[PDB]
RNA sequence: GUAUGUAU
RNA sequence: GAUCUUCGGAUCACUUUGGUCAAAUUGAAACGAUACAGAGAAGAUUAGCAUGGCCCCUGCACAAGGAUGACACUGCGACAUUGAGAGAAA
C-alpha cells in the first residue's frame, strides 16, 4: 500500500480530486462474459421502467 | 528522406534544415542519420521518430561532407571553414583540423587514422586523427 | 479509448452498448476526420451521436455530445462570454480551422491543463460581481378623452406584463426603450379603468389614458423626457426641449 | 503460443468483473 | 546565467543537448571536469536492442502507410469482438459520483461500397519549433580593400537588355 | 500588440538571424514604452546568437535610460564567459 | 447617410517578468480611434 | 481513382512533376543556377554583403552566350576567383 | 540549538532550528545534512500560497526515513505555531509518522496546528523560498525544472 | 386532443421556370436561367397556426424528453392529435442542450451567409431579424400584438425608416421558435433572419452585460453555501465582527478543520 | 468580342 | 405453443430499429442572366518550357492539356562621419 504522506493540498476543488484517464472518468478494460452483461442489463432497465411505471410488478416467478 | 529498400514506399520526412541538405552519413546505434546543409547545420537524427536529437550549429557555412571514423565512433564534418571533427550522442565539439584554405567537399578517413580532404581548388592535404597535424 | 461524454447523456443505465465508426464525420469546429461513437440513452429514445472530434473537447472541455460543460453545466458559448476565462475567439469559417488547429498544437506538444481552482474562482467573483451592479387634474381630464382600452405608461417589460395582466385581460402591450413609454392595451374597459387607478403613482408611473429622422427625433425626444423627470425632483435647453414640447402637443390636437 | 516479460498493472477498481 | 539557459531549451520537447555556454565550443580535451575520453563504438546488446526498436517501429508506419494507399477493396475486416469497459467518472458536475459503469463497444461494419466521407482541405502547415543557440567562431577582421577586392561590376548584355535602362555606347 | 506583436514573431521564425528584424521589433515595443516586454525579447537574442555585438552593446543601453546599474553588470558580466 | 479575428498569432515568449503592459494597450486602441 | 478524385478533390499542389522530355532542357539549368547560387554562398568570405549572390549569375549566362556566339567574354574588374567559377560552369555547359 | 544552510539550484537559505523545544525533530533533521543524504534532493511539492515541502531521496513522494530507524514520534508544543511566511515544519502519514520530509510554509496555516511537528523557521533566503514557491507546475503539482538541493551544510 | 390542421398535406411536383429545370437527381432541385428569381421571391405561406386554437395534448407530453414539432409552427402538422413530438410553446422548463436547436435539429458551426433556420453553438441568439410591411404607426401596435404570442419577449426594437426589427426574446428556445412562425407569414412575406451584432460600442456592452448576468445567474447554483452565505452576508452587514469570529475560528481546508474537530 | 476574369 | 410427466416439474426459444433532419422556400453543388473589359516576351505579329502556392478545372494518370490555364514589386538599409558657419535650449 505505501500512503503517500505530506499536508495534503486545501484548495482541490471537486472536480480534481478524482484520477480520470479520459477527462470524464477514469476508464478500463473489462472482460465480463457477455451473457452477464445481456443479463445484467435487462434487468436493470426494468427497475428503471417500473419507477417510470409506478408499479412493481410482482417478482419473476416459475 | 528514409526509403524502404522493399516496398518502394517512403516512411520518413526529416523535416527541418531549411535548405539544400548536401550531406548524409548513416550508422548502427543512435546518430544513425546525420544530415548538413547550406543552414551551416547539423542535426542528429531519431530513425523511428523522425525528429531530431541534437542540433549543432559550430560550423559558419555549408556542409559539402560528413564521415564517420571506422571504428573510433567519431565524425568529421567538413566544409570551407574549419574542417571541424566530433564525439557522438551529445556530439559534443572535439577539434579543428585548421590549415585548409579552400572549399572541401570530401572527407574520407581511413582505418589507420589518415583523412583525406580535397578542395575546389585541387588541394590535397592529408591529415592525422589524433593531433590535427597535416603531414 | 471511449469517448469523452459526460455522465448526463449516457443516462439512467449502468450498463451500455455502443457502437464506434473510426471514420465518420469530420468534426464541426475542428473540421477533420474523426470518429462517431452512437448509443441510446432510454427505451424509445432517439439514440445519442458525439459531434467533435476528442482533440477539439480536450481544449473546449465538454461532454463531446452535450457540449455542456463539465463542470458547470451551463454551454460553452454562455460560458465564454460570461466568465471570460480561456478567452477564444475565431467565429468564422476558415480561421475558427486553424485557431482550433493551434490549440491541438498547443496542448498537445505541452500539456497545458484546464485548471479548475482558478475557473471556480472567476465564477464566485462573477456572483459578486452582480450584486453590486443592483393626479386629479389627470383623472379629470382622462374622464373627458374617455366619454368622448390602452392606457399610456410614462416614467422591464416582463414587469410592465406582469403588474398589468393582473389586473384585467390584457389586449396588448407595447415599450419602448428610447421612448421610454408602453402603451397597455386591454380587452375591456372596465379592467382598463380599474388598472388606471390602482397603477397611479406606483413604483416597479404616469398612467393615463392613451390617444436617419426618425432616430434622431425619438432620441430628443429621450433627452427631453430626462430633463422632465430630472427637474420634477428638484436652463437654455431645458427652454429649448420647453419649445419642442409644446410643438408636439400643438401638432397633436391639430391632427 | 509466445511468451512475454513481465508487468503487473493495478485495477482503480475493485469488486467483481461483472457488477460495477 | 543559470536561470537564463532555460530560454534556449523552451519548447523543444526534447532540449537537454541543446548546447546554452562557452563551454560549448571548448574542445573536449579541456572541458575541465572530465574523466575520461570513450571512443570504442558501443556494444552488440544495444544494436540488437536499437535495431529491434527501429524495426518495430517502421513496420506499424508502413502498414498504416499501406492501409491508406490501398483502399481494399471489399476486402473488409470484422474486428468482430465486443470490447468491454468500466468507465469510473470523475465528478463532473457534481452529485452522483461513481457507479464505474460498463461500456460495451462494438465496430459497426462499414458499408463496401460508400466512397470516400470527407474532402481534402489545403491548410498552411504550423510553423516550425524554436531554433536554438548559434554558436558560431569569433568573426575574423574584413577590412576595407578586402570588401573593395569582392567588387562586382553589373554586367550588361550584348543581347538580352530588356525593359529601357540606356546605357551609353562609351560603357560598351 | 497582437498584430505587430504576431507579425515580427511569425517573420522571426522564418529568419531567426536577421539582425535588422530583431532590431526593428524592439524599437516598436520601446515606442510604446513596454520595456519589461522587450528586456525578455532581448535576452532571447542575446542567447540565440552570442556574437552578435551589436545586440549586447544595445542590451546595456537600455538599461542605462531604464535605470538600475546592477541590471547592467549582470548582463555584462555574462557577456565575459564569451570572453569577447 | 482577416480583421474577425486575427491571421495567425504567436504569442511573445513567456512569463519571466508582464500584465501591467497589456492593461494600457487596451485602453489605447479606443483613444486612436 | 475516379470516384476519390469525386468525394475528395486533388491533394496539395506539390506531388512531383516526374520531369519527361518536354521540362528536361528547363530543369537541368534551374539546378545549375542552384549550384553556383550553393559555391558563391561559401566563395564569398564571413562578411562582404550579399548583394552578389543573384548579381553573379547574370555573367555566367551572357558568358554562355558568349560562348555560343564564339566573342570572347573579358570583363571589366570582378574577382579573378569568380571569373573561374564562372569559366568552370560555362564549360560544363558546353560539353552537355 | 544550531542553525542549517540549504544550498538549492534559486538560492541559498539559512534557518534556525528550535531544538530545546524539539530535540529529536532536531536530531534527525540534523544528522541527515551533515551526512550527505539530502544531496541532490528535489522539493517535489510546491503549491503556490501554501507549502513547498521536500526530503524525497526515492524522488517518489513515498520516500525518506529517519536516522532513529523507519518512522519517529511527534513533539507539539503551544509555543510553536504556523503563524508566519517562512516555517520549518516536518511532514507526516498520520499521528506518529514523521520520516525525513519538511516543507516552508508559504503563509499562515491555523488548521496544520497540533498535527505537524514545527522545529525551526527561516532567517535568510526568504526571497528565494516565495521565487522557488512560484514556479511552473504540472496537475500533480510538481515542478516542471527539478528544484534540487545542492547541499546541505550544518552550522 | 390535439388539432390535425390539414388533414391531407402537400404532394410535391414543378416544371418552374417553365422551358426546362431539368431537375438535378444527385440534389433534388432544378437548374436553369434566372437564379436571381431563386435568390429572392419566396411566396407567402398557406396557413399560420394560432396558438391557443391549435395548442394540445400530445403522445409526446407523456415522453419526459421530446422536443417540438416543426410542422406545428409551420401551421400544417398532419397529425396533430397523435403526433409525436411536442404541440405547445417552450417554456424556462422544456430546458434542451448545446448542440440540440428546439426541434431537435442538430447546430452548426457558423451560421449561413443569408442566416437561414438554425443558429451556431459557438454564440448565443435571442434576437430575430425581420423585413416587414409598413402602413403608418400603428406597425408598433400590430407587430407586439403577434411576436409577444410565441414568447415572453424582452425587447422589440422597430426601425420606421427600413421596415426591420430586432425582436430579442427572454428564452432562447422561444426565439428559435418564432422565427418559424413569423417567418413566410403577411402583416410580401416576412422575412425573418439571425440577428447580426448590432452596430456600435455600446449597445454591444449593454448586449454583454445581459449575457453576463444570464451567465451569473447560471453559475450561481453551483457555488458552495458557504460562498453563498458569504456574498449574502457581506451585503446584509453593509458583519466586521462576524468576520472576525470566522477568522479565528479557521486559524478540502474547510474538511480538514472539520475534520479535526 | 471569344478564349479569360471583375461587379450585381 | 411442442416433447417427456404428479395438476407440482422440467426441457427447447432471449432485447429489433445504418438515422444529415419527422412534411422539398431559411443549413450540404453554380451556374446562369446582365453589364463592363477584352488576351506573355521593352516595333509589330508570333511556338513554347519552366518558376512559387491558402487559385483550380479536364484526366485512371508520377502522360498531357486548359491563353505559355490564371495570378505573381522592384522605397529600406546594423550609420559612421570630417571641417567650418548660424540658430534655440543647460
Ligand atoms: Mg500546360
Ligand atoms: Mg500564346
Ligand atoms: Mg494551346
Ligand atoms: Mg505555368
Ligand atoms: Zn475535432
Amino acid at each position: 500500500v505505501q500512503p503517500a504522506l505530506g499536508p495534503a493540498n486545501p484548495f482541490v476543488t471537486k472536480e480534481q480530486d478524482s484520477i480520470k484517464n479520459s477527462i470524464t472518468g477514469y476508464a478500463e478494460r473489462e472482460y465480463v462474459p457477455n451473457f452477464v452483461f445481456n443479463q445484467e442489463y435487462y434487468a436493470n432497465t426494468h427497475a428503471i421502467y417500473g419507477k417510470r411505471n409506478f408499479d412493481d410488478n410482482e417478482a419473476t416467478t416459475s | 528522406r528514409v526509403w524502404d529498400m522493399r516496398t518502394r514506399q517512403n516512411v520518413h520526412v526529416l523535416s527541418g534544415h531549411k535548405s539544400t541538405v548536401a550531406s548524409l552519413a548513416v550508422q548502427e546505434f543512435d546518430p544513425q542519420v546525420v544530415t548538413g546543409s547550406m543552414d551551416s547545420t547539423i542535426r542528429l537524427w531519431d530513425l523511428a521518430a523522425g525528429k531530431t536529437l541534437t542540433t549543432l550549429t559550430h560550423h559558419k557555412k555549408t556542409v559539402r561532407a560528413l564521415s564517420l571514423h571506422p571504428d573510433e565512433f567519431t565524425f568529421a564534418s567538413g566544409s570551407s571553414d574549419n574542417i571541424k571533427h566530433w564525439k557522438f550522442p551529445e556530439g559534443a565539439f572535439m577539434g579543428n583540423f585548421e590549415g585548409h584554405n579552400a572549399i572541401v567537399n570530401t572527407l574520407s578517413i581511413n582505418s589507420d587514422n589518415v583523412m583525406f580532404s580535397g578542395a575546389d581548388n585541387g588541394s590535397m592535404c592529408f591529415w592525422d586523427w589524433k593531433s590535427g597535424h597535416k603531414y | 479509448e471511449f469517448p469523452s461524454i459526460c455522465e448526463r447523456c449516457l443516462g439512467d443505465n449502468s450498463y451500455v452498448r455502443m457502437t464506434k465508426e473510426p471514420l465518420g464525420q469530420e468534426c464541426k469546429i475542428c473540421s477533420k476526420p474523426c470518429t462517431i461513437f452512437r448509443w441510446i440513452k432510454e427505451r424509445g429514445q432517439k439514440p445519442g451521436k458525439t459531434q467533435i472530434c476528442v482533440g477539439c473537447a480536450r481544449y473546449k472541455n465538454c461532454c463531446q455530445s452535450c457540449m455542456l460543460d463539465l463542470q458547470f453545466g451551463l454551454p460553452i458559448a454562455l460560458r465564454d462570454a460570461a466568465l471570460k476565462l480561456v478567452e477564444s475567439g475565431p467565429t468564422n469559417d476558415i480561421n475558427r480551422e486553424f485557431f482550433a488547429q493551434n490549440q491541438q498544437r498547443l496542448l498537445s506538444n505541452g500539456e497545458t491543463a484546464y485548471d479548475s481552482q482558478e475557473a471556480s474562482a472567476a465564477a464566485r467573483n462573477l456572483v459578486k460581481k452582480v450584486e453590486k451592479r443592483e393626479x386629479x387634474x389627470x383623472x379629470x381630464x382622462x374622464x373627458x378623452x374617455x366619454x368622448x382600452a390602452s392606457l399610456n405608461a410614462e416614467r422591464a417589460d416582463y414587469k410592465i406584463r406582469k403588474h398589468f395582466e393582473q389586473y384585467g385581460p390584457l389586449k396588448s402591450v407595447v415599450c419602448s426603450h428610447r421612448a421610454k413609454c408602453a402603451f397597455v392595451n386591454f380587452k375591456t374597459r372596465s379592467s382598463a379603468e380599474i388598472a388606471a387607478a390602482a397603477s397611479p403613482d406606483g413604483n416597479v408611473l404616469k398612467v393615463q389614458w392613451g390617444k436617419x429622422x426618425x432616430x434622431x427625433x425619438x432620441x430628443x425626444x429621450x433627452x427631453x423626457x430626462x430633463x422632465x423627470x430630472x427637474x420634477x425632483x428638484x436652463x437654455x435647453x431645458x427652454x429649448x426641449x420647453x419649445x419642442x414640447x409644446x410643438x408636439x402637443x400643438x401638432x397633436x390636437x391639430x391632427x | 503460443g509466445v511468451a512475454r516479460p513481465a508487468g503487473r498493472g493495478i485495477p482503480l477498481g475493485q469488486a467483481p468483473v461483472g457488477l460495477a | 546565467a543559470v536561470d537564463y539557459n532555460a530560454i534556449a531549451r523552451q519548447g523543444h520537447e526534447h532540449g537537454e543537448l541543446v548546447q546554452a555556454s562557452f563551454r560549448d565550443l571548448i574542445p573536449l580535451r579541456a572541458r575541465l571536469g572530465v574523466g575520461e575520453i570513450s571512443l570504442e563504438k558501443p556494444s552488440d546488446e544495444q544494436k540488437q536492442e536499437v535495431a529491434n526498436k527501429t524495426k518495430l517501429a517502421l513496420q506499424k508506419i508502413l502498414s498504416k502507410q499501406i492501409a491508406q494507399s490501398q483502399p481494399k477493396s471489399a476486402v473488409v475486416q470484422q474486428r468482430d469482438d465486443p470490447v468491454y469497459i468500466r468507465y469510473t467518472p470523475s465528478n463532473q458536475m457534481g452529485q452522483a459520483l461513481s457507479k464505474q459503469r460498463i461500456i460495451k463497444m462494438v465496430t459497426a461494419e462499414q458499408d463496401p461500397m460508400e466512397p470516400p466521407k470527407f474532402r481534402h482541405k489545403k491548410v498552411p502547415r504550423g510553423p516550425p519549433s524554436p531554433p536554438p543557440p548559434v554558436l558560431h567562431s569569433p568573426p575574423r577582421k574584413v577590412s576595407a580593400q578586402e570588401q573593395q577586392d569582392w567588387q562586382i561590376p553589373p554586367s550588361i548584355s550584348n543581347w538580352k537588355n530588356p525593359k529601357g535602362y540606356t546605357i551609353p555606347l562609351d560603357k560598351r | 500588440f497582437a498584430r505587430a506583436r504576431s507579425v515580427f514573431e511569425r517573420a522571426l521564425d522564418v529568419d531567426s538571424t536577421y539582425i535588422p528584424l530583431w532590431l526593428k521589433y524592439i524599437e516598436c515595443e520601446m515606442k510604446n514604452r513596454n520595456i519589461n516586454h522587450a528586456r525578455n525579447l532581448f535576452d532571447r537574442a542575446v542567447t540565440q546568437l552570442p556574437r552578435v555585438d551589436k545586440l549586447w552593446y544595445k542590451y546595456v543601453y537600455m538599461e542605462e535610460m531604464l535605470g538600475n546599474i546592477t541590471g547592467c553588470r549582470q548582463v555584462f558580466e555574462r557577456w565575459l564567459k564569451w570572453e569577447p | 447617410k482577416y480583421n474577425a479575428s486575427i491571421p495567425f498569432e504567436k504569442k511573445p515568449a513567456i512569463g519571466f517578468y508582464x500584465x501591467x503592459x497589456x492593461x494600457x494597450x487596451x485602453x489605447x486602441x479606443x483613444x486612436x480611434x | 481513382n475516379l470516384l476519390a478524385r469525386q468525394f475528395e478533390g486533388r491533394h496539395s499542389t506539390g506531388v512531383a512533376k516526374q520531369i519527361t522530355k518536354q521540362r528536361v532542357d528547363s530543369h537541368q539549368d534551374l539546378e545549375l543556377r542552384a549550384a553556383v547560387m550553393n559555391d558563391i554562398l561559401d566563395m564569398i568570405p564571413e562578411g562582404i554583403r550579399q548583394g552578389k549572390s543573384k548579381t553573379i549569375l547574370q555573367h555566367l549566362s551572357e558568358a554562355w552566350r558568349c560562348w555560343k556566339a564564339n566573342i570572347p567574354w573579358k570583363v571589366p574588374g570582378l574577382p579573378a576567383p569568380i571569373e573561374n567559377m564562372i569559366l568552370r560552369y560555362v564549360k560544363s555547359k558546353a560539353d552537355w | 540549538m544550531a542553525n542549517v544552510e540549504l544550498q538549492t539550484s534559486l538560492g541559498k537559505i539559512l534557518i534556525e532550528l528550535y531544538t530545546e523545544h524539539a530535540p529529536k525533530t532536531c536530531q534527525n533533521f540534523y544528522t541527515l545534512a551533515k551526512e550527505g543524504y539530502y544531496d541532490g534532493v528535489i522539493f517535489h511539492r510546491v503549491i503556490p500560497d501554501f507549502v513547498i515541502q521536500g526530503g524525497d531521496p526515492t524522488g517518489t513522494g513515498r520516500g525518506g526515513t529517519s536516522i532513529y530507524g523507519d518512522k519517529f514520534d511527534d513533539e507539539i508544543h503551544s509555543d510553536l505555531h504556523h503563524t508566519g511566511a517562512g516555517i520549518l515544519s516536518m511532514a507526516n502519514a498520520g499521528p506518529n509518522t514523521n520520516s525525513s520530509q519538511f516543507f516552508i510554509t508559504l503563509a499562515p496555516t491555523p488548521w496544520l496546528d497540533g498535527k505537524h511537528t514545527i522545529f525551526g523557521r527561516v532567517v535568510s533566503g526568504l526571497s528565494v523560498c516565495k521565487r522557488m514557491g512560484l514556479i511552473r507546475t504540472d496537475s500533480s503539482d510538481r515542478p516542471i525544472e527539478p528544484l534540487k538541493i545542492i547541499k546541505a551544510v550544518a552550522l | 386532443p390535439a388539432r390535425k390542421q390539414i388533414e391531407t398535406r402537400p404532394e410535391y411536383e414543378m416544371e418552374p421556370e417553365q422551358p426546362g429545370q431539368v431537375y438535378n437527381l444527385w440534389y433534388n432541385k432544378w437548374s436553369g436561367g434566372m437564379r436571381q428569381d431563386p435568390l429572392k421571391s419566396q411566396v407567402k405561406s398557406e396557413t399560420r397556426c394560432v396558438i391557443s386554437r391549435d395548442s394540445g395534448y400530445t403522445k409526446a407530453d407523456k415522453n419526459p424528453g421530446s422536443f417540438f414539432c416543426l410542422y406545428f409552427a409551420r401551421g400544417m402538422c398532419s397529425e396533430g392529435s397523435k403526433c409525436e413530438y411536442l404541440h405547445r410553446l417552450p417554456k424556462d422548463t422544456d430546458f434542451f442542450n448545446a448542440n440540440v436547436d428546439c426541434f431537435g435539429r442538430e447546430k452548426h458551426a457558423d451560421y449561413r451567409d443569408d442566416m437561414g433556420g438554425v443558429g451556431s453553438f459557438l454564440r448565443q441568439n435571442y434576437t430575430l431579424y425581420v423585413g416587414g410591411i409598413t402602413p403608418t404607426d400603428d406597425i408598433e401596435e400590430i407587430v407586439s400584438r403577434h411576436f409577444a404570442e410565441w414568447g415572453d419577449i424582452e425587447r422589440i426594437r422597430v426601425l420606421n425608416s427600413r421596415g426591420i426589427a430586432f425582436i430579442t426574446y427572454l428564452n432562447e428556445a422561444n426565439a428559435q421558435f418564432a422565427k418559424e412562425a413569423m417567418a413566410h407569414q403577411s402583416l410580401e412575406c416576412l422575412n425573418v433572419r439571425w440577428a447580426t451584432t448590432d452596430p456600435n460600442p455600446a449597445s454591444q456592452a449593454r448586449n454583454q452585460r445581459r449575457l453576463e448576468e444570464r451567465a451569473a445567474n447560471a453559475v450561481k447554483k453551483l457555488l458552495p453555501k458557504q460562498f453563498l452565505l458569504d456574498l449574502e452576508e457581506t451585503k446584509n452587514g453593509k458583519x466586521x465582527x462576524x468576520x472576525x469570529x470566522x477568522x479565528x475560528x479557521x486559524x478540502x481546508x474547510x474538511x480538514x478543520x472539520x475534520x479535526x474537530x
